[PDB]
């Protein structure tokens, strides 16, 4: 589907300014 | 999952910082 | 150095695109 | 790491698939 | 709502291009 | 606002200036 | 239409990475 | 066009190759 | 310096995500 | 070059931004 | 300025935190 | 080319306009 995998482009970049120098894990659905 | 969360209510930065390592 | 973490942004979003269902890992340190 | 490898130098497509899980 | 705040990620990337110099003022609904 | 005609409809080039400073 | 505009901002972003020096031509509908 | 099929339906990294020059 | 005009790309997708309703202002100059 | 790659995921997101319907070719090489 | 602090130094969230309306 | 005019010096949105189609 696609307008979920457009939420995930910008879910990453999210979590990926907030969590900064710790990282994160990124699992979809 | 986050996917499950974030991608169907808005996710406020505490919520975001859950998913930090 | 700033340059460094605008290059992490572009990573990301080249880990989501790449890895897909999958997921990915960022881990600077 | 993957900073030290695909951000001192351009990274094609493939490079990136080494980090999926 | 999330599809609003997408939107908006969009926009004032699109702002901040389109205003460069000049900048801008952002506020959501 | 800016959220309640560029989300709506799509803007031109020319509407978004309209919100620059 | 918005979200049909939103979806060809990460397509070009998308088609820019997997393409790189190739490139690419993009046409909307 | 590419609008009409990935943004109707995922596309994968070879469907998208498929737009490159 | 387009160095300079790329930090501002992501310092305002920054800005967005941190202020959220609040809002931001974005002022170089 | 990396900062060359950097600058290029921002130009393409400009001119998806300024052709819009017109659309736009990317050739660096 | 935010451009002379937050991006010649990495900003952490609560730095761009300060220059919220 | 539009890599050796608009990514080493800052280029207006009407130089990004040059390379519509
Ligand atoms: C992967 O298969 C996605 C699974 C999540 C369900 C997608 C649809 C959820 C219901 C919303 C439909 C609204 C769009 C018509
Ligand atoms: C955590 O700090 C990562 C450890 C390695 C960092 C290397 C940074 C080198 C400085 C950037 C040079 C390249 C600029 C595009
Ligand atoms: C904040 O509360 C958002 C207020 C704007 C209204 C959101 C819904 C508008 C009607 C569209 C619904 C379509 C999605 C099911
Ligand atoms: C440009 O005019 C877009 C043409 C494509 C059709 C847009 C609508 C397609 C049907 C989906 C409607 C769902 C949203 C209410
Ligand atoms: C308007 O021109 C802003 C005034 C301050 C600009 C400082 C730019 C310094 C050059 C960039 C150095 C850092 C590169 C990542
Ligand atoms: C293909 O390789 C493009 C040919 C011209 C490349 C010029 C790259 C110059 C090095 C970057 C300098 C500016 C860094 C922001
Ligand atoms: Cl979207
Ligand atoms: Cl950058
Ligand atoms: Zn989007
Ligand atoms: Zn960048």
């Amino acid at each position: 589907f696609v307008n979920q995998h457009l939420c995930g482009s910008h879910l990453v970049e999210a979590l990926y300014l907030v969590c900064g120098e710790r990282g994160f894990f990124y699992t979809p659905k | 999952g986050i996917v499950e969360q974030c991608c169907t209510s808005i996710c406020s930065l505490y919520q975001l910082e859950n998913y930090c390592n």
